[PDB]
């Protein structure tokens, strides 16, 4: 149960009891994961009195190669346990590419707890430095609509997508949270494009009361403030004649507004009287919410520069930056919350895995062994290697990070990142020169519409027969179905090899279908991927799906705006 | 070679032979009758007269449990059953035990019983089977770092799993796919596929038992 | 320092005790009101809450019967409960398993409830101390050539032995005498000999029990 006082002293002694309380999550996650086969291979089998040093000196260290195979043979029909244990209730991907293909990842409902108590915290921290209403709400881009059924039948997914419509979702974070201005049916709804429209108008909708505005990066802040920037002339008019725009299709979402729905002139005067009077939407998030007690999200690393648009979208309002964690595992919290974003620094939460570093200390890189996390060096930067809940054990996921302090017993980092880069060559291309072409050819017709295509993605899909390949989209607004079938036909009209031709026109590999995702969708790929336990090195978003990514395939099947296969051929 | 006493939907029964055929033992396996049980099955086991019993260098061995523990023991070379360390051969002992009664009473009331007890033994399954994923945590097997002694003891309630799934009628795998994954993880295995018997048979004696008491 | 949790008239809260003052451990006993399950207790076992439970590193060590065979394992130099075939350790077990089923429960059935439940248990109590007197045959012990396993699994209930005389009515001396004839020799062994309470207080918590339930 969430209170202020008692929670942090326990986290006090928590963050102080740093070294036995990770020891002790080594020593459970060995004692909950003794079964595991790459430790029969490793010699391991439990309690010892040099198990730390057994572990350190005798399992090896590991890439996302290597990784993929386990947790691929875990994921397509074969529901078989492998690195972590229980085939997991879903999966997860890594920012950058295994060589440049897919890497696969175990999600357990311990995950979810990581989740959760970190949060429990985090809220805690805040609410310290800008102590909260206990009556109002947030407004939150936060979307988690999306659920596929991978190859074997079985769920692998995003932190989003299982935190959100977890079971456990609504009774934990209703008392961390201020309550939703989104029903979650639109947070859930099949078009989060729609749903986005739907979420700022939402937040728009409960404002007097709102505590703050909320994405895990500014970027989706101001994306947000960029999807606002381009849609409220139409939120007056959709809002005022108590029926919602033309743009809008879902019928299940569209009866979620119409509930909401009654006919209101004055009002319009009014939004369109206050947002005017600035010079160009200076301090809008204060303007939209005067009285939000910030603006939340990840500021650091890969993305230090859309901080100053937001600081620009959110004015003189003080912009708080968010705690780093993944599905992967979560590392450390900010709490210290009313630092700026440039000196913005995070501390490490204990049980969510057993942490070590390889440090940078001699050149380009250095051939020394990891030191412990107490051991870690004040000033110093080293890069992370994780063991923990989602099947990573002493797993080196590549980014360098600088040690900045000690907040008592436990370390605050930081961040200066941004791509965690060698990369090597493949098989989901179709030169991602090609497949990046493939969105520019087909998407300008849809640029005709005054639209430009944000990002895309993709995904082999070899259950079928023929199998087929999914090309994924994120465009900056809503349109017909007869130009995206379109669309799809120009993708499969773009890869220009002479390869695939002998292949989709003989079929044998069957007809590109082309899902077009709605806004957001790769921006919480993005949004898992900062926060994500490592260094901020971690953007360059993997583009073509083998059977083994997973952070964009959760995403892919429900948030199905469309989903179309090519009539030509 | 070992003579194995035992019965063709008996899951420690299946205890017994995934044990022996997972290490490298070639053993005779013996039908027996619970009308008509054999010389051999009362003079080895004249009290209870139950299944599984395994005699080695002439000598009856009783209880899966104990027949499984006394193939670890006799044979212990290649595959071992247990882990180094006296509390994780605990920790394999206490779930065994798990797996055993409170575990295996509620999957009884499942297959053999009618209305109140069927449905809050229901509850039950899906209460112990909630436990049992729980302090896994995520392992792939149970008793060590490969197939185990917890595990050969749930295993042969793989070929149950599905009986449980029509009169227990709910589906594990939608509330917990972990567990029965487990269960497919274990049947890439030899001992898994061809000791326990077929799913559907199963399913068939279950529903029968059924039959022929009120 | 061993913690245990224990409770006076527990014939397995016994089997913990006669275990480990047995093989040669100096170790503390907390007396457990169940009304208040201890918060040690509730985190070693925060699902059956029960007892006897041995703490050693930190780790709760469960059941009684598990708890003594941790007993063997967690100190292997001195004094081992079985011998060293792997088949004498299976008949020990084995054996350890009959003192568990039919024989506790119908114990329970001989001073816990009375009537047509009474005799059914009073035979069944009569049955088991024969097959037990059979096995004895003629051996110092159980589980060994000395003492052994099982020899702590069924000394535990001969201070109940008078419980069962009296409520019983019986003497369950002359149809099975070497039995209880065996027990006061293993109440010489010092891990009996001060690990037990005394019976008229056993008999008088029967007695308690009795009366709250007629
Ligand atoms: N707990 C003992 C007893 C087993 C038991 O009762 N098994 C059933 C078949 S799985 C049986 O043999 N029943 C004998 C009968 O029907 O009398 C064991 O696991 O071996
Ligand atoms: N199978 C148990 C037998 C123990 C038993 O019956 N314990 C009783 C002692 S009276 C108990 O602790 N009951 C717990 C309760 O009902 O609170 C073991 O050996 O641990
Ligand atoms: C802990 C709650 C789970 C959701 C996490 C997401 C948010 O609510 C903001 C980011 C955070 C992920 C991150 O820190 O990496
Ligand atoms: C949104 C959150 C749960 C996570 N960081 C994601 O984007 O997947």
């Amino acid at each position: 149960t969430f209170d202020m006082n008692r929670v942090i002293d326990e986290f006090d002694e928590m963050t102080r009891n740093a070294h036995q309380v990770q020891k002790q999550t080594l020593k459970e996650i060995l004692l909950k994961n003794q079964s595991a086969i790459y430790l029969q291979n490793c010699g391991l089998n439990g309690n010892a009195t040099d198990p730390e040093e057994a572990f350190k000196s005798m399992v090896p260290l590991v890439t996302d190669v290597e990784l993929e195979p386990y947790i691929k043979r875990m994921v397509d029909g074969d529901t078989s346990p492998i690195l972590t244990g229980h085939p997991v209730p879903a999966i997860s991907l890594s920012s950058g590419t295994s060589q440049g293909r897919p890497k696969f990842i175990p999600f357990t409902d311990e995950l979810m707890e990581n989740t959760l108590q970190l949060f429990r915290t985090a809220f805690a921290f805040r609410n310290r430095d800008f102590p909260i209403d206990d009556n109002g709400k947030a407004l939150q881009f936060i979307f988690s609509s999306k659920q596929y059924i991978s190859t074997g039948g079985v769920p692998v997914g995003t932190a989003t997508t299982n935190v959100y419509r977890n079971p456990n979702f609504k009774a934990g974070m209703k008392s961390i949270t201020s309550p939703s201005c989104s029903p979650d049916e639109v947070i859930f709804s099949p078009d989060v494009h729609q749903a986005l429209y739907c979420h700022l108008l939402s937040g728009i909708l409960f404002r007097d009361q709102v505590q703050y505005v909320f994405a895990v990066f500014a970027h989706g802040l101001v994306h947000a403030f960029r999807t606002f920037e381009q849609v409220w002339e139409e939120i007056v008019t959709d809002i005022k004649d108590g029926v919602l725009s033309n743009r809008i299709t879902v019928p299940s979402v569209r009866t979620a507004m119409s509930k909401l729905l009654t006919p209101n002139p004055e009002l319009a005067e009014t939004i369109r009287t206050k947002c005017m009077s600035l010079s160009n939407w200076y301090g809008l998030i204060p303007a939209l919410f005067p009285n939000a007690k910030y603006v939340y999200g990840i500021m650091t690393g890969s993305m230090e520069p859309y901080v100053p648009k937001l600081r620009h979208y959110a004015g003189d309002l003080p912009l708080v930056s968010h705690d780093y964690g993944s599905s992967e595992g979560w590392i450390a919290a900010n709490v210290t919350p009313r630092l700026s974003p440039e000196e913005a620094t995070f501390a490490v939460i204990p049980n969510l895995g057993y942490f070590e570093f390889l440090p940078v200390s001699e050149t380009g890189e250095g051939e020394e062994k990891p030191v412990g996390l107490t051991q870690v060096k004040i000033g110093e930067e080293y890069e992370v290697v994780i063991t923990n809940y989602a099947g990573l054990y002493r797993y080196r996921l590549g980014d360098v990070v600088k040690v900045i302090g000690f907040y008592n017993n436990t370390p605050q980092l930081k961040f200066i990142c941004r791509r965690n880069l060698i990369l090597s060559i493949n098989i989901d291309k179709n030169t991602e020169r090609d497949l990046q072409l493939s969105v520019e050819s087909a998407a300008k017709r849809l640029s005709e519409e005054k639209i430009e295509v944000i990002d895309f993605s993709s995904y082999i899909d070899v259950s079928t027969d023929p199998g087929h390949y999914a090309i994924f989209w994120e465009i900056s607004g809503e349109t017909n179905e007869d130009v995206l079938q379109d669309c799809c036909n120009c993708l499969d009209r773009a890869f220009i090899d002479a390869g695939y031709v002998s292949s989709r026109k003989c079929k044998t590999i069957g007809a590109l279908e082309l899902r077009v995702v709605a806004k957001g969708t790769f921006r919480k790929i993005q949004e898992h991927f900062l926060g994500l336990g490592s260094s901020a090195g971690q953007f360059k978003m993997p583009r073509c799906v083998k059977p083994s990514n997973a952070k964009v395939l959760q995403i892919l099947c429900e948030n199905v705006v469309s989903s179309y296969f090519s009539t030509a051929f | 070679l070992p003579i194995l006493l035992d019965y063709w939907p008996s899951m420690f029964g299946m205890r017994a032979r995934v044990a022996l055929r997972e290490k490298g033992v070639e053993f005779e396996y013996r039908e027996e009758d619970f009308s008509n049980k054999s010389p051999l099955l009362l003079q080895s086991n004249p009290i209870h007269k139950k299944i599984p019993v395994l005699v080695h260098n002439g000598k009856p061995v009783c209880e899966s449990l104990n027949v499984v523990q006394y193939v670890d023991e006799a044979w212990p070379e290649k595959n071992p059953f247990f882990p180094s360390d006296p509390y994780g051969r605990a920790q394999a002992r206490f779930w065994a035990d798990f797996v055993d009664k409170k575990f295996t009473d509620a999957q009884f009331k499942v297959w053999g019983k009618k209305g109140e007890e069927q449905e809050a033994g229901k509850k039950e399954f899906i209460e112990a089977v909630k436990i049992l994923e729980s302090e896994l945590g995520d392992k792939p097997y149970f008793g060590g770092d490969s197939f185990g002694y917890v595990d050969i003891s749930l295993i042969t309630f793989s070929s149950w799993f599905q009986a449980y799934e029509k009169f227990g009628n709910f589906s594990i795998e939608s509330e917990s796919p972990k567990l029965i994954a487990w269960a497919k993880r274990c049947m890439e295995k030899e001992s898994v596929s061809k000791s326990l018997p077929d799913s559907e048979k199963i399913v068939a004696y279950a529903a029968e038992y059924r039959k022929n008491n009120l």
